[PDB]
């Protein structure tokens, strides 16, 4: 909204007036405050939202700004006469008046803001339910059944684990959005934030390795016998988690809970200068957990197209050939679904971080949160893709229901 | 992803 901005500019210029050498600074600050004040007076504060413009509460609210403006005018009169310190003193009085008579009306979130929290809570809940149940089923199926122990399925186990973990955090994140605070302590704050990064890194790294596995199964059938075993897949899974802990561990450490503006926030506290390391991390995340892995996957499939399209006998049997081909198609589809789901938020974050966009615009904030939600949706979508695209997962699904 |  405009009100919160106008209110921020009032505060910011009061601080300018406190530490000011000369009357020009004071006059300029006061004049800006007056424009903000007049603008603020035209708003409907969240606490009086959908109340009549001519209601007692609205009249009183507007009246408070007539008083502020009157005081800004007196302070400005003084500043124009050269009387800096008296103007500074007069401005200290605004702060009192403002707090004593206008403060009450500001504070709350708007209905639109609460609407957003409810919609997010709705989506996160649906995602959590389908995602958590779905991936726990996949993991149970892979362990429980002999026929499931395959190199490709061990990789899938790793995706399901990352997705199970990621979706388990959503109810806590939902609660935060509804309550506008973090009531779960620091340890669970550390857990939720680091799990977010683990999901992103372990997932794409695993999809990269599934693409490489497929590349080897198709273009190097003889060497594939050497490389493509369940045990080695498991080994690569572990390596993926170890490697991803290069980002995961720092995040555990930097994740803290702090009291701020009457709430507890769970946040990442980067070392000084915070803005610099925050931005280094974001560009690193974007490159090493999205762009570079996608190049590798693209290359792997590019080289596979030469053999997949321009041949007929890949293996020495009909059953194996079609089995090698559909598993390869599944991996591409799972990869595709991952990129579609994650690309929007990843682009948004870079734009949000680097470009001067209106970060308080209702539409931008709605779109952003939709894009964040789409990233999590990937986790609930994947179990359904395995059921749709793979013979043994369909049979495992049907045996359950 | 992402957070403050
Ligand atoms: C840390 C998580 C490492 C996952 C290890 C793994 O791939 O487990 C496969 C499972 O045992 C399927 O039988
Ligand atoms: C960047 C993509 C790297 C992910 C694969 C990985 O983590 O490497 C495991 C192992 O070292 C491969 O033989
Ligand atoms: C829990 C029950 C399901 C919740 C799903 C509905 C969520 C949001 C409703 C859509 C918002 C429509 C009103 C517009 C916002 C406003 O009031 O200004
Ligand atoms: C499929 C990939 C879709 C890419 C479209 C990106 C959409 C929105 C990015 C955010 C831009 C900032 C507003
Ligand atoms: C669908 C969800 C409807 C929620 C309304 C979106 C309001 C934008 C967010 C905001 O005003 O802060
Ligand atoms: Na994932």
């Amino acid at each position: 909204a405009d009100l919160e901005d106008n209110w921020e500019t009032l505060n910011d210029n009061l601080k300018v007036i406190e530490k000011a050498d000369n009357a020009a600074q004071v006059k300029d600050a006061l004049t800006k405050m007056r424009a903000a004040a007049l603008d603020a007076q035209k708003a409907t504060p969240p606490k009086l939202e959908d109340k009549s413009p001519d209601s007692p509460e609205m009249k009183d609210f507007r009246h408070g700004f007539d008083i502020l403006v009157g005081q800004i005018d007196d302070a400005l009169k003084l500043a124009n006469e050269g009387k800096v310190k008296e103007a500074q003193a007069a401005a200290e009085q605004l702060k009192t008046t403002r707090n004593a008579y206008i403060q009450k009306y500001l504070g709350a979130r708007s209905a639109s803001s609460l609407a957003l929290a409810i919609a997010i809570t709705a989506l996160y809940s649906a995602v959590c339910a389908v995602g958590l149940l779905g991936n726990v089923l996949v993991m149970f199926g892979i362990v429980r059944y002999t026929k499931m122990k395959t190199a490709t399925n061990i990789y899938i186990f790793n995706l399901a684990l990352a997705d199970a973990l990621a979706t388990s955090t959503l109810p806590f994140q939902s609660a935060k959005y509804l309550m506008e605070t973090w009531p779960f302590g620091e340890l669970l704050c550390k857990a939720v934030l680091s799990i977010d990064y683990y999901n992103m890194f372990t997932s794409i790294f695993t999809l990269t390795m599934m693409s490489v596995d497929r590349y080897i199964a198709v273009c190097h059938p003889v060497k594939a016998l050497d490389f493509r075993t369940p045990a080695k897949a498991k080994l690569i899974n572990i390596c993926i988690w170890v490697l991803a802990s290069g980002v995961g561990v720092p995040i555990m450490v930097m994740a803290v809970t702090r009291p701020r503006d009457g709430a507890v926030v769970c946040m990442l506290q980067f070392p000084s200068p915070s803005w610099y390391w925050d931005t280094v991390t974001k560009i690193c995340v974007f490159l090493f957990a999205f762009v570079v892995p996608i190049l590798i996957i693209t290359v792997c499939y590019g080289l596979m197209l030469l053999r997949l399209r321009s041949v007929r006998l890949l293996s020495g049997s009909k059953e194996k050939d079609r089995s090698l081909r559909r598993i390869t198609r599944m991996v591409l589809v799972v990869v595709g679904a991952f990129v579609v789901c994650w690309a929007p938020i990843h682009i948004f974050v870079i734009v949000w971080t680097l470009v001067d966009i209106d970060r308080r615009d209702p539409l931008v904030v709605a779109a952003l949160h939709l894009c964040i939600a789409l990233g999590y949706a990937n986790s609930s979508l994947n179990p359904v893709l395995y059921a749709f695209l793979d013979e043994n997962f369909k049979r495992c699904f049907r045996q359950l229901c | 992803y992402x957070f403050f």
